[PDB]
RNA sequence: GGUGAAAUUCUUGGAUUUAUUGAAGACUAACUACUGCGAAAGCAUUUGCCAAGGACGUUUUCAUUAAUCAAGAACGAAAGUUAGGGGAUCGAAGAUGAUCAGAUACCGUCGUAGUCUUAACCAUAAACUAUGCCGACUAGGGAUCGGGUGGUGUUUUUUUAAUGACCCACUCGGCACCUUACGAGAAAUCAAAGUCUUUGGGUUCUGGGGGGAGUAUGGUCGCAAGGCUGAAACUUAAAGGAAUUG
């Protein structure tokens, strides 16, 4: 699965959390790729979209909604997106 | 403190009105006032305004729902029925 | 060479059914039962009568001018007892003796995959 | 009798039974 | 049989038997020492592996895991050990 | 015995007779004690540990190659997980089988199995607080438990 | 006392086993408990058989079969002549004809 | 029962043959056999025109019967009339099924049966079902006595038994098919495919289905009636 | 049409029937056996998803963490109850036809509730193997299911290899069965119902002639039907088990 792999992201390597955090590094160009959650308003999914292409950036489609994306990234309040800095150890940036 | 055995909610109508009708009451009154989910911002922000009606105060989206519930089980059914069909036809 | 019908013999239980028609089905030809022929109300499955309807429905079907026929016989069928009723095989050699010309035998009784319920309740028809 | 029969008959005792008590309290 | 020693039966009867049944209980594995196609890489393997040990040098493959003894490569010298 | 069921199966291991004399590997002890804490360095738990030692190397079991266990190992370094692994197991166990009963209401065999879970889970909190391994009034509780293993 | 090791039925470890109905009488009956027999018999007959090989085209045609599953209630069973009785010690015999 | 009706009125003589006659029943090309049979139908008077209760008739037939040969005793085909051109009606196919004699005494205990089923779409847009069925053996030198399976190894089959038809099937028309199952080259090459699995003699392959229908297309039925 | 036989009932307004179409709900045949799984009640069409389990293999880990259990809990056939849905078939009540002296019953034909599902209840059965659970020992036989080991063994793939399916040999754990009885019992019978006057492996539960009676009463649960707990007065010399001859 995929979650385990996000689980080895928050051991090993360095992300950032929420919509301000990520623009802010994907504005720099430090985030290697970005997490979009489904139940996110689709004007600002849209432009998450532009700026992912605007910077040449990866970007994947979770499957599931921001509640359960918070616990998949093993935090406890709700998460829109996520950025993934540094993989650390994992294949996530090599895989999909 | 456990105030009243199992009336509940209704014990604001004492002793009248019969008690299968009281029960019944509950039994409604309890998903009439309670929770849900603004599915779209995702969390526990919704209530009924009038018949039917459900608004978000988060998100402000307010859903024509079931007169006493968000949804019912003739609305999800037809629901399927209706994604079903669509994509039934067009494959 | 050769003009063929369809035979479609039913034997019932406490009846016999006999009637030839079209190889397409919907054009029937010489129904004759067993009480038709009979006043016993015993003998509507017997098999003198169905040996009686035999050779009309062949008479019949000879002077109608098909001459060989194909058997499809069939029991009662459905969730009952499957089992061809007495008269059904007095008919059929009845039949393949009045002169007609015979050909392709098979069996057509309905089954049921696993049907919904017998009637007679959980302790059966008692007597 | 049938013990089946017998307790359905006794059931029906009882009811009435409880009943009858019940009319006056 | 109403007469027989119990303190020295015969080998064969011991192999016969469950490893847990004998006289004195004992382990039937045992260890190999295999040659990695290519690297030479002498490594140390169990009989029953339960995992898919690779050698070092290049990992391509040594053992799979199995319900019995391990199933080993194709091209393998194994000796016992 | 099966404590939860009616099995009689036995499967298990059956050391040899020989207990410190294999006189037959060049491999010394720190070789594979510094081996095991490179493991543990990486979050292993000793059973795999142990798995790894008697696969990858020659290692028939460590309590003879070595001269202790490989949880006294851990413990004299100071790697000992806060609780047992089997413990940390059965809790992981618990919190799966729950959180797949929040989606499945009529799975009353999940439910039934809930209980035998939980239950050894609780037995051997006992045994761990009456030899003073886990602190005392340590209890286990289902709102905590998800938080609790991880 | 008990009169039978199998109590009469042929359950072991299963506990319910759906029952079937009686093909005679439509009584209801657990499947292991039932009579079952197979009926395996020519379509037409061993009297016009000649009568219609003699008339049939495609002369040795085919004369097909007839496959029957046959379900009874015990009663059903003894009353039509099937498995009547046996002797006490009899009655453990297992092997069919 | 002849006089058992009290009342045969609700409410309270012609010969019907003289007005019937007969016409001819015509296969497509797809068998070395043309000629199928005679029908009867009224007068098609001015308001009837029996070609048009002729249109959609159906009948059924032997594949001996098409091919001589009593090989294919069983092998039933039932055939769909389509056009209808001067007392010689031209049909189509509508279905294959196997006979009931053969088929309940293909199946006997002490052995596994398989069936499987598949709801292809074929190349000209037709929707085909297709039944699978199949019986182990007790191989040769075998001494237990009835050989039965694993119910994996099942599971291994039914899913390459309907991979293998989707295949076989998709891409294919109908007439390719159809000269296919008379000399059933797919039956033979199922065991091909699960010879390594599981002995399975007797992989005969069931009556098929048609579910849907395209247009009409009168050109290619009468290029079948060549 | 239906039986033994009739009969109620459908038919010229075309019954019974034949063919092509369509809908509804129920079920999961035949394969299905002294075979599988589950604590039990129970579980048989496909595929996918979610989690669970035994046995096997193990030179891995903990170290005695265990066995049975008052008090206390989970599940718990069908029937029955509440509120919707569904409501084909069958089908307590009921309607009707037939036998009989009578027949409110068996036999015929229809036919509400129910029969399916959802959300709650209800906790009972010959819930039977009428045999509590854990551990040890004591006679053979073949067969079978799942895992495991060995075999130049057969079959086929690509003769061939790995396979897979087979055959032989061994082993672990299952559902059983066959032969015998040292042994047990009153016997029927039993590899456990044995290892008990030569009377002691651990532990829970139940019974003390038959009726009165699972009644009265009192608590307690349930809306109810009812469940759980549960007597006495009085009466009686027999009821009962297994086998034998009739
Ligand atoms: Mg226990
Ligand atoms: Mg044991
Ligand atoms: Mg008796
Ligand atoms: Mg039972
Ligand atoms: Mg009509
Ligand atoms: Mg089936
Ligand atoms: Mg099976
Ligand atoms: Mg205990
Ligand atoms: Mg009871
Ligand atoms: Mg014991
Ligand atoms: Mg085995
Ligand atoms: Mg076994
Ligand atoms: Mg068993
Ligand atoms: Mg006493
Ligand atoms: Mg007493
Ligand atoms: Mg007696
Ligand atoms: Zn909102």
């Amino acid at each position: 699965s995929i979650n385990q792999k996000l689980a080895l992201v928050i051991k090993s390597g360095k992300y950032t959390l929420g919509y301000k955090s990520t623009v802010k590094s994907l504005r720099q160009g430090k985030s290697k790729l970005i997490i979009i959650a489904a139940n996110t308003p689709v004007l600002r999914k849209s432009e998450l979209e532009y700026y992912a292409m605007l910077s040449k950036t990866k970007v994947y489609y979770f499957q599931g909604g921001n509640n359960e994306l918070g616990t998949a990234v093993g935090k406890l309040f709700r998460v829109g997106v996520v950025s993934i800095l540094e993989a650390g150890d994992s294949d996530i940036l090599t895989t999909l | 403190a456990k105030r009243t055995k199992k009336v509940g909610i209704t014990g604001k109508y004492g002793v009248r009105y019969g008690s299968s009708l009281r029960r019944q009451v509950k039994k409604l009154e309890i998903q009439q006032h309670a929770r849900y989910d603004c599915s779209f911002c995702g969390k526990k922000t919704v209530k009924r305004g009038a018949a039917g009606i459900w608004t978000c105060s988060c998100c402000k989206k307010t859903v024509a729902g079931g007169a006493y519930t968000v949804s019912t089980a003739a609305a999800a059914t037809v629901r399927s029925t209706i994604r079903r069909l669509r994509e039934m036809v067009e494959a | 060479s050769q003009v063929f019908g369809v035979a479609r013999i039913y034997a019932s239980f406490n009846d016999t059914f006999v009637h030839v028609t079209d190889l397409s089905g919907k054009e029937t030809i010489a129904r004759v039962t067993g009480g038709m022929k009979v006043k016993a109300d015993r003998d509507e499955s017997s098999p003198y009568a169905a040996m009686l309807a035999a050779q009309d429905v062949a008479a019949k079907c000879k002077e109608v001018g098909i001459t060989a026929v194909h058997v499809k016989i069939r029991a009662t069928g459905g969730t009952r007892t499957k089992t061809p009723g007495p008269g059904g095989q007095a008919a059929l050699r009845a039949l393949a003796r009045s002169g007609l010309r015979i050909g392709r035998i098979e069996d057509v009784t309905p089954v049921p995959s696993d049907s919904t319920r017998k009637k007679g309740g959980r302790r059966g028809r008692r007597l | 009798m049938r013990a089946k029969w017998r307790k359905k008959r006794t059931r029906r005792l009882k009811r009435k039974r409880r009943k009858v008590r019940a009319r006056s309290k | 049989v109403l007469v027989q020693d119990l303190l020295h039966p015969t080998a064969a009867s011991e192999a016969r038997k469950h490893k847990l049944k004998t006289l004195v209980q004992g382990p039937r594995s045992y260890f190999l020492d295999v040659k990695c196609p290519g690297c030479l890489n002498i490594t140390t393997v169990f009989s029953h592996a339960q995992t898919a040990v690779t050698c070092e040098s290049c990992s391509t493959i040594l053992c799979t895991p199995t319900g019995g003894k391990a199933k080993l490569s194709e091209g393998t010298s194994f000796r016992r050990k | 015995g099966r404590m939860h069921s009616a099995g009689k199966g036995i499967s298990s291991s059956a050391i040899p007779y020989s207990r410190n004399a294999p006189a037959w590997f060049k491999l010394s002890s720190e070789s594979v004690i510094e081996q095991i804490v490179k493991y543990a360095r990486k979050g292993l738990t000793p059973s795999q540990i142990g798995v790894l030692l008697r696969d990858a190397h020659g290692v028939t079991q460590a309590r003879v190659i070595t001269g202790n266990k490989i949880m006294r190992i851990l413990k004299s370094n100071g790697l000992a997980p806060e609780i047992p692994e089997d413990l940390y197991y059965l809790i992981k166990k618990a919190v799966s089988v729950r959180k797949h009963l929040e989606r499945n209401r009529k799975d009353k065999d999940a439910k039934f199995r809930l209980i035998l879970i939980e239950s050894r889970i609780h037995r051997l909190a006992r045994y761990y607080r009456t030899v003073a391994v886990l602190p005392p009034n340590w209890k286990y509780e289902s709102a905590t438990a998800s938080a609790l293993v991880n | 006392p008990k009169k039978r090791a199998s109590n009469g039925r042929n359950k072991k470890g299963r506990g319910h086993v759906k029952p079937v109905r009686c093909v005679n009488c439509s009584k209801s009956i657990p499947k292991d408990k039932a009579i079952k027999r197979m009926a395996i018999r020519n379509i037409v007959e061993a009297a016009a058989v000649r009568d219609l090989s003699e008339a049939s085209v495609y002369p040795e045609y085919a004369l097909p079969k007839t496959y029957n599953k046959l379900h009874y209630c015990v009663s059903c069973a003894i009353h039509a002549r099937i498995v009547r009785v046996r002797s006490r010690e009899d009655r453990k015999n297992r092997a069919p004809p | 029962a002849v006089g058992k009706n009290k009342r045969l009125s609700k409410g309270k003589v012609v010969d019907p043959f003289t007005r019937k006659e007969w016409f001819d029943i015509k296969a497509p090309s797809t068998f070395e056999n043309r000629n199928v049979g005679k029908t009867l139908v009224n007068k098609s008077t001015g308001l009837k025109s029996a070609s048009d209760a002729l249109k959609g008739r159906v009948v059924e037939v032997c594949l001996a019967d098409l091919q001589g040969s009593e090989d294919h005793s069983f092998r039933k085909i039932k055939l769909r009339v389509d056009e209808v051109q001067g007392k010689n009606l031209l049909t189509n196919f509508h279905g294959m099924d196997f006979t009931t004699d053969k088929l309940r005494s293909m199946v006997r205990k002490w052995q596994t049966l398989i069936e499987a089923n598949v709801t292809v779409k074929t190349s000209d847009d037709y929707v085909l079902r297709i039944f699978a069925i199949a019986f182990t053996r007790k191989q040769a030198n075998q001494v237990k006595r009835h050989s039965y399976a694993q119910s994996s190894h099942i599971r291994a089959i039914r899913k390459v038994i309907s991979e293998i038809l989707t295949k076989e099937v998709q891409g294919s028309t109908l007439a390719q098919l159809t000269s296919k199952l008379i000399p059933e080259v797919i039956n033979k090459e199922i065991e091909n495919a699960t010879k390594d699995i599981f002995p399975l003699q007797n992989i005969h392959v069931r009556k098929v289905k048609l579910l849907k229908q395209p247009k009409f297309d009168v050109g290619a039925l009468m290029a079948l009636h060549g």
